[PDB]
């Protein structure tokens, strides 16, 4: 199972940022999907998840009314609409999903996060 | 909330170590499992599953790495750490909404 | 007993809210059960069909609900999933019968009949033969919530009604028939 990420840059407090990530090896459809934040201010953070049918979508706190998850099935595609960046959310940010499907409802795909991409910057 | 110690485990090549998790609050999830992973990522690549579940090991994992604990208290276990086990070792929960990482556990080879 | 007032009911519950019947004090003819073309599946556990007219409880519990046809494998010990864990479980052990058959000349309309609902989020799954018919909107660590803000969902959806009716025999002063 394979994560693209693209769209990192860098973008003035108060803009905002619109990630993507690119999915391969697995169908898309079938899986919920995340995403994760790195930055030595928290280490390894998760903001949200939207769910395989993009109908429930679930915000941390910190980014919650802030920043919009979202997907594209038909492309194989994740994406993170950003708004009022603030320096604060500098970091690398990760997409991530699951193998396991199993059990795909609340909670249980917060309970592997065994999926993980290279990562790209957003500052 | 997961506390990680130490720091930065400074190993001789060769020699066994681990790493220690803490939680603010029990991991045993409604179920009665418990979520606790742990991930390694190491420089210039991003995180991977080891262990899960606090004692299992992915497929593909040597059997080097192994673990144990429950409530609070887990530990990720390497029977040799090698060279190429450099990286920093993060254990992460599900159990409880949000999901949260630890700070991450920094171990190097001496 | 009053096994065809159940089975051929002319209206069935949802599967979170479903219905327990309980059988007793009565002569328990699973011949018309057994070899009908009525069900298309009957499932036993632990207990052989054919010998079901041999068999006395304490009482027989007939629980009574619709689920989608591809969710009907869910109503059996050892299961998970939506239904499983949030809508309506049964426990790791010996069972009697569930009992479905298609209802899609019966349930399902042209539009989709969502007069029938389910759980899928619920703060830990349920308990063996528990009923969970409550309806607060979801809050995912136990906050207070109001929908449809983030974050607050409410727990029970709806069925894209093909629908089975579902009957579970589950075995606990009723005995078979007698032959003369
Ligand atoms: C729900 O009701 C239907 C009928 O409205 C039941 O199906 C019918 O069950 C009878 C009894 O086994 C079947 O056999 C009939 O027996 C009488 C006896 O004199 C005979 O005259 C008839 O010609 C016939 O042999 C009948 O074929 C059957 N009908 C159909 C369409 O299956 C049904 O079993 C009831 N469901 C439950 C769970 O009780
Ligand atoms: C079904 O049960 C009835 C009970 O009267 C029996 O007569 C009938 O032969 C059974 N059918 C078969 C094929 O065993």
């Amino acid at each position: 199972a394979q994560l693209v990420e693209s769209g990192g840059a860098l973008v003035q407090p108060g803009r905002s940022l619109r990630l993507s990530c690119a999915a391969s090896g697995f169908t898309f459809r079938n899986y919920a999907m995340h995403w994760v934040r790195q930055a030595p201010a928290t280490g390894l953070q998760w903001l949200a998840v939207i769910t395989s049918d993009g109908r429930n979508k679930f915000y941390a706190d910190s980014v919650k009314g802030r920043f919009t998850i979202s997907r594209e099935d038909s492309k194989n595609t994740l994406y993170l609409q950003m708004d009022s960046l603030r320096g604060e959310d500098t970091a690398v940010y990760y997409c991530v999903t699951q193998r396991d499907n199993s059990r795909d409802y609340f909670p249980h795909y917060f309970h592997d996060m065994d999926v993980w991409g290279q990562g790209t910057t957003v500052a | 909330v997961l506390t990680q110690s130490p720091l930065s485990l400074p190993v001789t090549l060769g020699q066994p170590a681990s790493i220690s998790c803490r939680s603010s609050q029990s991991l045993v999830y409604s179920d009665g499992d418990t979520y606790l992973n742990w991930f390694q990522q190491r420089p210039g690549q991003s995180p991977r599953r080891l262990i899960y579940q606090v004692s299992n090991r992915d497929s593909g994992v040597p059997d080097r790495f192994s673990g144990s604990g429950s409530g609070t208290d887990f530990t990720l276990k390497i029977s040799r750490v090698e060279a190429e086990d450099v990286g920093v070792y993060y254990c992460m929960q599900g159990s409880h909404w949000p999901p949260t990482f630890g700070q991450g556990t920094k171990v190097e080879i001496k | 007993c009053p096994f065809g007032e159940v089975f051929n009911a002319t209206k069935f519950p949802s599967v979170y809210a479903w219905e327990r019947k309980k059988i007793s004090n009565c002569v328990a003819d699973y011949s018309v059960l057994y070899n009908s073309t009525f069900f298309s599946t009957f499932k036993c556990y632990g207990v052989s069909a054919t010998k079901l007219n041999d068999l006395c409880f304490s009482n027989v519990y007939a629980d009574s609900f619709v689920v989608k046809g591809d969710d009907v494998r869910q109503i059996a010990p050892g299961q998970t999933g939506v239904i499983a864990d949030y809508n309506y479980k049964l426990p790791d052990d010996f069972m009697g019968c569930v009992l479905a058959w298609n209802t899609r000349n019966i349930d399902a309309t042209s539009t989709g009949n969502y007069n029938y609902k389910y759980r899928y989020l619920r703060h830990g799954k349920l308990r063996p033969f528990e009923r969970d018919i409550s309806n607060v909107p979801f809050s995912p660590d136990g906050k207070p919530c109001t929908p449809p803000a983030l974050n607050c969902y409410w727990p029970l959806n709806d069925y894209g009604f093909q629908p089975y009716r579902v009957v579970v025999l589950s075995f606990e002063t009723v005995c078979g028939p007698k032959l003369s």
